[PDB]
């Protein structure tokens, strides 16, 4: 049925049409942390705790 | 020295002849066991001594 089809007498027939898309990425910020005492690396158990 | 802790220990060593130096093992003069584990402790009595 959608056979592009011309004729002898060729004039507008057949008319075709492109599109373009695009395509998206963000970029998301993340980390974390800890804290400790000075009481806790002087006076601990373990000598490489850090 | 850190790491070491918060608290610290050491040895006081009774010497021979002292009430604090309360052990079991104590054999007397003629062999037999008896029950206080020094020799005659912090008395003076010369009789105790002999």
């Amino acid at each position: 049925s959608k056979l592009p089809l011309l004729t002898e007498n060729g004039g507008r027939v057949n008319r075709v049409g492109f599109t373009r898309l695009s395509r998206e990425g963000s970029i998301h910020k993340f980390g974390f942390f800890y804290e400790f005492t000075q009481e806790s690396l002087d006076f601990d158990s373990d000598d490489q705790l850090k | 020295p850190k790491n070491m802790g918060k608290t610290i220990k050491v040895y006081e060593y009774v010497p021979l002849l002292d009430d604090r130096n309360i052990n079991d093992q104590g054999i007397d003069a003629n062999g037999a066991h008896i029950v206080n584990g020094n020799l005659y402790g912090s008395s003076k009595d010369i009789g105790t001594i002999t």
